[PDB]
């Protein structure tokens, strides 16, 4: 009986305090993923503009 | 949206620009009509001293 719980007490943490760590991690890579979206929309923004503006210059001529 | 609303203002700029260009064209054609007419004249003479032998 002894042996039993504090398996599943030091298991049971291993895992707690892992499940946590984990979070933290994709708490890591979310923040990285939004940071990356956030700078591919500023340029496919800016693709847009950029593209639209030559566009109207080939009318122009 | 933003950037995309941008560009559909900008695409009525230069379509603006392009409206305005032709017009101004127009203007700047009709006035070459008007002028140079001595072209016109001399420019009939032309055809009539080489049409013929």
């Amino acid at each position: 009986t002894i042996r039993n719980s504090e398996e599943l007490r030091g298991k049971a943490i291993e895992q707690l305090e892992k499940a946590r760590a984990r979070l933290k991690k994709v708490e890591m890579d979310a923040d990285q993923f939004r940071v990356n979206g956030y700078s591919e929309i500023e340029r496919e923004k800016m693709n847009l503009i950029n593209s639209t503006y030559k566009t109207l210059e080939q009318f122009e001529n | 949206l933003e950037v995309e609303a941008k560009l559909a203002e900008g695409r009525k700029k230069i379509e603006v620009e392009l409206q305005e260009a032709l017009g101004s064209l127009e203007q700047q054609k009709e006035d070459t009509i008007k002028s140079l007419d001595s072209q016109i004249s001399a420019l009939s003479d032309d055809i009539v001293k080489k049409v013929l032998p």
